[PDB]
């Protein structure tokens, strides 16, 4: 593929690791999140090689 | 939580000739409570994914 126009990734939330103490709970527990969603535009530049055993 | 106004009562004028006895009324009273015991609220929770995706 090309490394420019093959690909996109659409981020709405980067990465991010996050800690917050949980009082309820005696926890210093460590989130670590991050929501995207990658598409492939132009997928005519793509060239895949299936291969049959 | 709770208020106190008094309330008070009121006597009657009664007749009397010559050696006839005055008849002693009570006066009666009574109190009345306001008691506070309902907490009106909203609870309006917004997820992380709508709010990273909304403005």
């Amino acid at each position: 593929f090309s490394k420019s126009r093959t690909l996109v990734t659409v981020e709405a939330k980067p990465f991010t690791s996050r800690i917050w103490d949980d009082e309820q709970n005696f926890a210093n527990v460590l989130d670590c999140y991050a929501m995207y969603q990658v598409g492939e535009r132009r997928p005519d530049t793509a060239a895949v090689v299936k291969f049959n055993e | 939580n709770t208020y106190r106004i008094d309330r008070l009562n009121t006597s009657s004028v009664k007749g009397r000739t010559s050696g006839v006895a005055l008849e002693p009324t009570p006066v009666r009273n009574d109190k009345m409570l306001i008691v506070v015991d309902t907490v009106l609220y909203i609870r309006n929770p917004i997820d992380y994914q709508d709010d990273w995706t909304a403005p």
